[PDB]
């Protein structure tokens, strides 16, 4: 399985830093599980292997190459032409995501999220995974 | 009616009802008054393109073929003027010296000076006097 | 939109390389709307377009990628795949092009033009354009003429060639014509797909417009 975490700012929040965590079993495409969180609150939900394709398909582009744009504004893999856009109303949990260029913003996606009732303690798991993480690259680091 | 309109391409009126242009003839055959009128509808597309866009354009390419022929011409003319002043060592009786012909300026003096009243559309009547021996020779290639 | 058709009176020809044929367009695009005149040098279609149907169309044909309807037009502006349809007289022109790294679409939606039109845009500007041609053959006849004068002075008052390859025949008009007619005027006046028209002609096209 992989995950990764990223760190965004919603449109409407500007000066919180916010968490993006995503995780899926190599192909994104397959689906995945997503949490949001800003260090007081938590919110998660799903997205499935026809979801995917008909976000495309609508969109009329090849998918794996949709999927392309899927890892490059959810798994951090933006270059530097690439400008996404966040957002989210904690009050509907509707996530949505663009991209910029042409001087307007393009969506590209949107989520049903969910409040998470547990929030200190998928935060903690999430704090731990980075913790191991920040050792295991030290770790290897010395060695090199 | 060939007889009457050959010498002159009598009285003739020009009637328009809705797209249909009606033509009419006041005339005389066998010492009697003649009359006829010709009834037109808005030509097709097809025509328009074949008797006005498509030859007017092969004219307009055809006469750009010769400016710049004549440009080339002109030139010509001027490595042989140089000739005779730069080396072949003689002069003239100055009152006819031409300037070098370059056709970027021949084109600006052209296009300030006599564009405004060369391209007019006016009657039809200059175009159908200077440019037909053209329009027939374009439309037969 | 009055200065829309304004605008395309006196905007040049371009180009356009579908893979069934080629067109013919000149366009003027403002953040108004457009207006459109395209041919096939058989035929001639028209449209003419306000932002209210830019975001309409645009989002018909590209349902979620939003943008206001002068950034639309900002890219066709710069101008892509091209296919056509005549369905009735509808040439529908569809045009699939590369903006914001999306596929995007346009199909234009163009009825045969007007007779009207067609005699502003073409018959009207293309017979300006030979009569200005052929006064502009008459000045480099009468300019071919004088320089003649001044090099018969020369040929009647000493004055050798030395360069063996540099003679003039004297300049005579018709004979230019009649060995044009033969040797150039096939090849010149050959309409092909309009590239011929759009490469050299559109100076002049625009100088006679705005006439």
């Amino acid at each position: 399985m992989e995950r990764k975490i990223s760190r965004i700012h919603l449109v409407s929040e500007p000066s919180i830093t916010h968490f993006l965590q995503v995780s899926w079993e190599k192909t994104l495409e397959s689906g995945f599980v997503i949490t949001l969180t800003d260090g007081h609150s938590a919110w998660t939900g799903t997205v499935s292997e026809s979801e995917i394709s008909q976000e495309a398909d609508d969109m009329a582009m090849e998918k794996g190459k949709y999927v392309g744009e899927l890892r490059k504004a959810l798994l951090s893999g933006a270059g530097p032409a690439d400008v996404y856009t966040f957002n989210f109303s904690k009050e509907s949990c509707y996530f949505f995501f663009e991209k910029n260029l042409k001087d307007v913003s393009f969506r590209l996606g949107s989520f049903n999220l969910e409040k998470v009732e547990n929030p200190a303690e998928v935060i903690r798991e999430l704090i731990c995974y980075c913790l191991d993480t920040i050792a295991e690259n030290q770790a290897k680091n010395e060695h090199l | 009616l060939d007889n009457l309109l050959r010498p002159l391409l009598a009285t003739f009126s020009c009637d328009c009802v809705a797209d249909a242009l009606i033509l009419r003839v006041r005339s005389e055959l066998s010492g009697l008054p003649f009359y006829w009128n010709f009834h037109c509808m808005l030509a097709s597309p097809s025509l328009v393109s074949q008797h006005l866009i498509r030859p007017l354009m092969g004219m307009s390419l055809a006469l750009q073929c010769q400016v710049r022929e004549l440009a080339t011409l002109l030139h010509m003319k001027d490595l042989e003027i140089q000739d005779y002043q730069e080396s072949g060592a003689t002069l003239i009786r100055d009152r006819l010296k031409t300037e070098p012909f370059e056709e970027n300026s021949f084109l600006e003096q052209f296009m300030i000076e006599k564009l405004p009243e060369a391209c007019s559309i006016g009657d039809g009547k200059p175009f159908v006097m200077n440019l037909q021996d053209l329009y027939m020779a374009v439309t037969t290639q | 939109m009055e200065e829309l058709e304004q605008g395309l009176l006196m905007q040049p020809w371009a180009w356009l390389q579908l893979a069934e044929n080629s067109l013919l367009a000149k366009v003027f695009i403002t953040k108004q709307g457009y207006a459109l005149l395209v041919s096939d040098l058989q035929q001639v279609w028209h449209e003419q377009v306000d932002t209210s149907v830019v975001s309409q169309r645009a989002k018909e044909l590209n349902k979620r990628l939003t943008a206001p309807p002068a950034a639309f037009l900002c890219h066709l502006d710069n101008l892509a795949t091209f296919s056509c349809d005549c369905v009735a007289d509808a040439l529908i022109l569809r045009v699939r092009s590369e903006l914001s790294g999306l596929p995007f679409y346009w199909n234009f939606h163009c009825m045969l033009a007007s007779p009207s039109l067609v005699s502003q845009h073409l018959i009207r500007p293309l017979m300006g354009m030979s009569l200005a041609l052929q006064c502009q053959v008459r000045e480099l006849a009468t300019l071919l003429h004088m320089k003649d004068l001044e090099i018969q002075d020369y040929q009647e008052s000493g004055a050798t060639l030395i360069r063996d390859r540099l003679k003039t025949e004297p300049f005579e008009e018709n004979s230019f014509l009649e060995q044009f007619m033969i040797e150039k005027l096939p090849e010149a006046c050959s309409i092909g797909d309009g590239k011929p028209f759009v490469m050299n002609l559109q100076d002049l096209y625009m100088a006679v417009t705005t006439q």
